[PDB]
This record gives structure tokens, C-alpha cells and sequence, in this order.
């Protein structure tokens, strides 16, 4: 299939080859979240114009890309504009507009190429901020490749990750109020469903080029456990190097940052179970019940309370899924 | 000498181009137990430089669980008691993984039930509203946080909160300088937040 | 140290050595307990008086206790004289307490003997209804053979379970009483110590002769989980083939015996830990707290909980040893 | 011949030497589920010949998870039904083993309880208020107890109670037939108690 234009690449060299089968000895990071960072200063930094130097971030992510597929890393999500990225110049938002206008737009002419290697394209966001005709190439892109499997990218575009958190608890919310959900089955793990990530795991890597140190309001439920990379190199500068040193950055973290992310999730286990044997206690010394009968009374109501929260949860997903597949464009 | 030592700290954060109204310590090590006097020492630091609110964050809720240890360590180090004790309770909380996605959680449980009850819409529920049902209500966010040890990850300290906060590392905590702790501070002070600009 | 009178034996013959050394191979019981009945039936069999029948069943329990140490099953307790046969004819019970008064006492001359082979004493019952000068014979006894570890009798004497039971309450409700206990701390456990049988692990079988099917007010609770065995044979008739045949009994008992009381413990442990943490809860939604806090406060109180629980037992357990030692005679 | 039936059984009770006021059926059999239908015939027959009070008991408290669906089965097998219901809940009781010890603990708690409140001494402890405090308080001790299967064992089943019991062993009540619970009636009927005489 050769090379699509979002992107496709040509196989490792010689030394970039031997250092992934090197590293692929290890453990390997199955999703990277790139905050692409420094467009403006490599354009300055090369007397071009800010539009030369976001057209050229925009060719590293299709490098970019091309890399994590070579190392078998097969999903991908990237911050390519921020809801607060709005208050830039009209001149450059525009800019940055066409830009998308003409990347999407070239996934189509680039179908069956896109279904040939099962590229699936997510894009996440408030998108009702986006320019309509915007919206609408955004959504037949995506709907072009929804049941694609063999790589992922997600393209966070109008993107902040308190929207997505606040839409997420509104999403639970009109559970509630359509009658799907209780507010007591309100989780973290339902919580995670509801985010437009949803179907992707959270990331192994955050990573965000130029100088700075801070995750400027992306991912942040999702990376709470994430190995957090900052490298100084500008974004359209970014080489395979430098997603090679992210990696051998994941896995020095990757034994502690798996028993702390295998503590959390026990912790809370425990705790959800020490707070449904609480709710059981009461209900049960309200009425006149006992709790340590031989009759199990407390294990039947325990089992029962936790199989028609799963139930109204599954329920409450279902319509979400058919909510958010409905749509005119 | 007291009153000499209160206006050097106070001419130190005073001379930065900008001091956190609310600075974060985090502590990724796990090796050995952390020492209570030095994070003492840093939440004296951070109070004497001008810094309204210190928030001591450790996974495995090691500070929540010796929450009495360590504000009596912050309190001999500072040295009416009452009050004394009153400002470190104001300018000082000890935060664990609960206090990140658990109580985003917890929110949206109370924001839900009032849906229930017929009080609230879900279109009710925006980002300032989340915010005002947060737990951290009527706090500023963390300008800086402070991660020490050799884990390159927030590790669930206060994922909300933390989406403009500047993330400085350090190595260790274990024999922190007045000096490795300043440095810090002139590096969030040369830092500049455009605000998606 | 050749034969005490309470009492020694031969070894066993080839065909009673050759059987025990195959039953060996499998679970052995460590703890035998005989209902010893039928004595004035084989009287009247033998055309003997009723005297000779319960003298005849002393010497055979001096032969029975030998078997078992010949089969090394160390520990035996027997039903000697319950509270009920105080309800027969002054003649009978004057025989009863004459013999008691015989082989006791011949307890005493034969001292030095039973410290030679560490044979421990002990009776059980409510013995402030025997007569004074027995008491002080059987305390003598008692006293004299404690500290002894080689092996057990324990000689159920104006002994009803019942009696048994009611005292073991007294005794916990002395150390409410006292301040030692509160009485929440009352418990299967701790009413097993309170049991005149309280230095003994449960019988593993339960022996009745004659062809009586019923338990008799004897060890009702030490025997729920023992494997019952009623022979027809009369006392003073039983044979070590008897004995073998209740010993296979429990062997084929044992696999199911051992998984039913094994899993009862497990569930008195399960609803024990239930109601704590229902207690915890209780006194944790009383007061502002929670329960699923990273504070781990529900854990913390669970353990101080169970902690001064098993401190404020410790106590009136050594105190309630300091009580049972303390004796004028 | 309903009424033919009632006058066959009420002969059979009548004519055996005595009759147990209170039955106790201990089902040790744990390779196969208990057969309710098969349970439900023998406490049928127990009221049929005119014993007062019947006890179901498992050591796993299989029937007392299965109380409704045992109850049920007894009633079907009996062909106002109210009044039948209550005569089958005064007339029957599902134990398991908590009924046993763990009922003499909870008498023990409460008595203990009293003496905290100064309400009572550890001398008012005798077996007879024992007895009134043991949640069996108002019934008979069971006279007789069918043990079905190859368990050599009570397995817990009330041990206060059974002092003076008749323990009767069947192999199965798997497809238990009236002749051979009658025969063990006669058992029971020939029986004698000398109560320490
Ligand atoms: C889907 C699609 C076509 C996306 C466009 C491609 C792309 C790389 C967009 C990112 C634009 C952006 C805000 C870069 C941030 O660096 P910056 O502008 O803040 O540079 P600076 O920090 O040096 O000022
Ligand atoms: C410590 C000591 C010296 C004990 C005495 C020895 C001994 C074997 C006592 C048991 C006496 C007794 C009540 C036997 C019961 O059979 P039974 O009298 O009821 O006979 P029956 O059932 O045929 O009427
Ligand atoms: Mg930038
Ligand atoms: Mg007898």
C-alpha cells in the first residue's frame, strides 16, 4: 500500500533497527500520547513562516507515526489543538484550520488505503467548536474507519481534559436521569467509559516536546500513572532518537510504575468491597436482620447488589454506544 | 536572630520574578520510609518564603497515615501554639490517591444524586461547576508542584487540579538543601504560561 | 516401673501388633472418650453382685487405657459417675463411692510409679457433691500428677455436660463481672476454655458400650464433630478388638470428619470477621468518619478491635488458672 | 379415602409404645444434593403420626438457604392454606449449625450482658435459666434424631439438646420409604430411659 499522507514511512535503518530489537527484549509501551510542542519557535528558529511550522509538525506526527508502527507500538494519541488554543490570532487559528481542512480531506482519496492496513483515526474533543464543514470531514473520516484493528491514532482536536471529564460526568448524569443509572453506581471505572478515550487504554507515555513541564490540560485522568517524559527538542524536530530515549524512559519506570499501578487498582477494590459490605450492613440492621447468619443473608444481598449494578452499568453503556454512534455528520 | 532569619526567607521569595500561591511535594520514593523532618523542613521553607498552601502527597497514603508525626515535626521546626497550630492547618494538607480521581468521583455522585432529586439537569454540570464540587473548593490550584524521587510520574497526585501546575524533579527529599529547594523556586519563577496563546 | 493399679499392662499379642501397625499407616485418633456402661448387666450375666460388675469395669478400663498406649493414643477420657447416679440406691452408690475411695488412694503408694511414666490425672465434674473424704483423695491425686505429660486420663466423675456448660458461662460471666471480660467477648473459643476438659483437644471418637444409643449428658459439646461409635458389647466384656473396630470407624469417618470440621471453623471465623467490621462500621457512621478511607481507619479500628479483645482474654484466662490452682484441697 | 389415610397413620402412631414429642432429622449425606421431596415425605409422616415437632438440619445450612423451597414441598405433599402454612411453621424448624453452639454463646452474651448492667449475678447461671435463655425456650428437647447417611457423626446438631436423644442411624433418605421410617419409630418406641437409675 505503499504511503498514506497521514503518514506513511520507509523501515528502521541499520542502528535504529538493531536498538528496537534490543529494547523489544523488554517491556514495551502498547499506547504513546505526544503533547506536540514548539511548532512556532522551530519556525522562528528557521526563518519560515508559523504556518511552514505547523505543515511540518504535522509531517513528524506522520513520521512520528510511522516509527511507533516499526516498533510495534500500535496506538497513538496526539494533542494537536487545545480549546484554550482558540484565543490565539485569528490569522494563525485559521491557519490551523486549513491545515486540518487539508489533512482530513486527504484520509479520504486516501480510503481503502486507510481499510487496506486497518488504520482506525479517533478525534477527540468539544468538535461543536470546530468550524462545520470542519466537523463534517472529521466525521466521515471517522466513520470511514471505525472498524479498523491493526493501529490506532487519536487525534485531540478542540481538546481540553476538563471538557472531557465534565462531559463524562454528564454522560452519568443523564444515566441517572433517563433511569439507567443510580447515582451509587457513579465509579471511577464507569467514570473511564464515559471519557472519549474510552476505547483506548491509558497511555504507557506521555510524552511533550520543547522545554515545558507541565501537561497544559491534556490526558490527565488517563495519565495519572503514565511515565512522563519532557524532552527540550522542538516538535518538528522531533527524531526517532528521541521516541527511542522515551522508551528506555518507560522501561526504567515500567517495574515500580506497574506495582504502583497494581497497588492502586487493589486499593480500591478493597475499598469498593469494604464500602458494599457497609451498604449491606445497614440496609440489614435497618429491618430486623442479622449479618453473620448461617442463612448468608449478607453474601445474598451483597452478590445481588453488585450483579444489578453491573446490570444497570451494561445497560447504561449500551445506550451511551448508541448515542454517540447516532449522527447525521 | 529569629527576626534576621524571617526577613532573609521573606527577601528570598520577594525577590523572585514569581513565588506559587500553592506549591505541591510530591514523594515517589518507596525504598525507604520518607523523613518527616525534611518534608518539615520544606513546609517551613515554602511558609517563611511566602507561599500560602503546601500540599504533602505520598501513593501509598504514608503521610495521611501519620498525619499527627509529620504536623509536629512542621511545627517543632518553625521554632501562642494555638494559633501556630491553626496556620499549618490553614497552609498544610496531607493528601493521598483518594484526594485525585476518587473525589472527582465523589462529586459527580453528589451532582448525579441531585439530578435524582430533580435539583439539577445534567446540563447544569460544566467545568466551573465540577471545580465548585471538587473538594478543594475554595483553594487554588497548585502553581508548582515539587516531585522527588527517581518515579517520572504524578503517580495520581490531584489529576484535575494539575492541568497549568509546573512539574520541577528532584532527586531525593532525603537531606534537602534550603538551596536545592530555592532552585526549584527560580525555575518556576523563569517560567512563562501563555495560556494556549 | 512394671504395673501402676489404674493401670499397667502387657504388650500387645502378634495378631493385636501385626493390625496395629497397619491402622498406623492411616489417621490415628489422638483422643478416645468411653462411655463405660453395661457393669450391671454383665453382673447379672456372670451371676455375680453388682459390686463385682463395677469393680470388674475399673479393671477394665486399666486394660483399656493400656491398649491405647499400646497403640499410642495418649490421651483418654471416660464416664465414670454421672450426677444423675446419684439417683440410685444408697447400697449402689456407696459401692461406687467405696471403689472410688479404693482405687484412688491406691492412686497415692502408687505415686513415684506414675511419675516414672508421666501419667496426668485429672477429673471432672462437679465434685462438691461427692463426699469430702473422696475429694481430698481425688485432689491429692489431681495434684499430685499435674506437670505430667506422657499421657492423660481424664475421669468424668459427678460429671453431666449440662453442669459442664452452665459452669463454663459462670466462669465467663465472673470475668465480666470482675472487669476482665466484656461480654462481647464472649465466644466459642473462649467458652471452650472455660470447660472443665479446657487443658484436652476434642475427642476424636466417642465410644458407648452396651447397646445404648444415646450420649447421655457426656461431652455434648466436645464431641459435635466426633465420630460416634455404639457397640453392643458390655463393659466389662470389651475387647481390644472392640476398640480396634472403633478406631477403623473413625478412620473411614476421618476424610469427611476432618473437611466438616475444618469448614465449620472456616465459617465461625468468616461471620466472626463479618461482625467485626459490622461493628467497626457501626461505631464508624455513628461519629462523622468513613469507611473506605486511604486513611485505612476501618483497618486501624479492626485491629485495636481484635487486639484488646485477645488482651482482655489472656487475662481472665491466667486468672481464671490462678483460681482453678488455688485449692486447700 | 383422605380421611382412610389420616386414620391409618393416627393407628400407627398410636399403637407404637411411646411417640417422640420431637424429632430431629440430621441429613449428612453431602455427595448429592438433599431431596426435598424426599425431606418433605418424612416430615409429612412425623405429623401424619402424630409427632409434635419436627427439626431439619444440615451441617453446609443447605435447608435453612432453601427454607421456601422445603416449606413448599411439605405443603404440596400434605394433598384454608393459610391455616396450614402456620400449623407447618409451628410444627417445623430448619437448623443448621449455628443453632447449636453458636446459640449457647449468644445465651452466654446475653446473661453476661445482665451482669454488666447489674441486673444479675454468676451464680444466677443454673442450667435450667440456661436453658430458658437458649432461643429453643418455649419447645421440647428432641427425643428422637433419624441421622441419614454414612457420617458417624451429629455434626454440630444442637448439643445442648441431644443429652437424652435416641440417635437412630438410616444409610440414605434418598428414596426413604414409610416402612423403614415406621421401623425406626419402633426403634424409638422400644427404648428405655432410666435417666441415671
Ligand atoms: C490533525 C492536524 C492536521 C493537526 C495539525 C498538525 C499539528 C502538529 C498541530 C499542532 C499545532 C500546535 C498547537 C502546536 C503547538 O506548538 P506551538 O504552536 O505552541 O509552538 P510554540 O510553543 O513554540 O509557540
Ligand atoms: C474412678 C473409678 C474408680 C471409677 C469406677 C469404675 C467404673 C467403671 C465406674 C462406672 C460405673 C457405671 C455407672 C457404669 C455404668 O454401667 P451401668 O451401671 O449403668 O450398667 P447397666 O447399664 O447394665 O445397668
Ligand atoms: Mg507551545
Ligand atoms: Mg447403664
Amino acid at each position: 500500500g505503499s504511503g498514506m499522507s497521514w503518514i506513511k514511512e520507509g523501515e528502521l535503518s541499520l542502528w535504529e533497527r538493531f536498538c528496537a530489537n534490543i529494547i523489544k527484549a523488554g517491556p514495551m509501551p502498547k499506547h504513546i500520547a505526544f503533547i506536540m510542542d514548539g511548532n512556532r519557535r522551530y519556525a522562528k528558529k528557521c526563518q519560515v513562516e508559523r504556518q511552514e511550522g505547523h505543515s511540518q509538525g504535522f509531517n513528524k506526527l506522520a513520521e512520528t507515526l510511522r516509527w511507533c508502527l516499526n516498533l510495534g507500538i500500535l496506538e497513538v494519541t496526539v494533542y494537536a489543538f487545545s480549546i484554550e488554543n482558540f484565543k490565539r490570532s485569528k490569522s494563525e487559528v485559521d491557519g490551523l484550520m486549513d491545515l486540518a481542512r487539508q489533512k482530513f480531506s486527504r484520509l479520504m482519496e486516501e480510503k481503502e488505503k486507510l481499510q487496506k492496513h486497518g488504520v482506525c483515526i479517533r478525534v477527540l474533543g468539544d468538535l461543536h467548536l470546530l468550524p462545520l464543514d470542519l466537523q463534517e470531514l472529521i466525521a466521515q473520516a471517522v466513520q470511514a474507519t471505525k472498524n479498523y484493528n491493526k493501529c490506532f491514532l487519536n487525534v485531540c482536536f478542540a481538546y481540553t481534559s476538563r471538557h472531557e471529564i465534565s462531559n463524562a460526568v454528564r454522560e452519568m448524569a443523564w444515566g441517572v436521569e433517563q433511569g439507567l443509572l443510580d447515582p451509587s453506581d457513579i465509579s471511577e471505572s464507569l467514570l473511564d467509559k464515559c471519557l472519549y478515550t474510552n476505547r483506548s487504554p491509558h497511555p504507557d507515555i506521555l510524552i511533550r516536546t520543547s522545554g515545558e513541564v507541565r501537561l497544559s490540560d491534556f490526558l490527565l485522568w488517563q495519565t495519572s500513572h503514565s511515565c512522563l517524559v519532557f524532552q527540550p527538542v522542538l516538535w518538528p524536530e522531533y527524531t526517532f532518537w528521541n521516541l527511542f530515549e522515551a522508551i528506555l524512559q518507560f522501561q526504567m519506570n515500567h517495574s515500580v510504575l506497574q506495582k504502583a499501578r497494581d497497588m492502586y487498582a487493589e486499593e480500591r477494590k478493597r475499598q469498593q468491597l469494604e464500602r458494599d459490605q457497609a451498604t449491606v450492613t445497614e440496609q440489614l440492621l435497618r429491618e430486623g436482620l442479622q449479618a453473620s447468619g448461617d442463612a448468608q443473608l449478607r453474601r445474598t444481598r451483597l452478590h445481588k447488589l453488585s450483579a444489578r449494578r453491573e446490570e444497570r452499568v451494561q445497560g447504561f453503556l449500551q445506550a451511551l454506544e448508541l448515542k454517540r454512534a447516532d449522527w447525521l455528520a | 536572630a529569629a527576626a534576621h532569619h524571617r526577613m532573609r526567607w521573606r527577601a528570598d521569595g520577594r525577590s523572585l520574578e514569581k513565588l506559587p500561591v500553592h506549591m505541591g511535594l510530591v514523594i515517589t520514593e518507596v525504598e525507604q520510609e520518607p523523613s518527616f523532618s525534611d518534608i518539615a523542613s520544606l513546609v517551613v521553607w515554602c511558609m517563611a518564603v511566602g507561599i500560602s498552601y503546601i500540599s504533602v502527597y505520598d501513593h501509598q497514603g504514608i503521610f495521611k497515615r501519620n498525619n499527627s508525626r509529620l504536623m509536629d515535626e512542621i511545627l517543632k521546626q518553625q521554632q501562642d501554639k494555638d494559633d501556630q497550630v491553626l496556620n499549618c492547618h490553614l497552609a498544610v494538607k496531607v493528601l493521598s490517591p483518594e484526594d485525585g480521581k476518587a473525589d472527582i468521583v465523589r462529586a459527580a455522585q453528589d451532582f448525579c444524586q441531585l439530578v435524582a432529586q430533580k435539583q439539577k439537569r445534567p446540563t447544569d454540570l460544566d467545568v466551573d461547576t465540577l471545580a465548585s464540587l471538587l473538594s478543594s473548593n475554595g483553594c487554588p490550584d497548585p502553581d508548582l508542584v515539587l516531585k522527588f524521587g527517581p518515579v517520572d510520574s504524578t503517580l495520581g497526585f490531584l489529576p484535575w487540579h494539575i492541568r497549568l501546575t509546573e512539574i520541577v524533579s528532584l532527586p531525593s527529599h532525603l537531606n534537602i538543601s534550603y538551596e536545592d529547594f530555592f532552585s526549584a523556586l527560580r525555575q518556576y519563577a523563569a517560567c512563562e504560561q501563555r495560556l494556549g496563546k
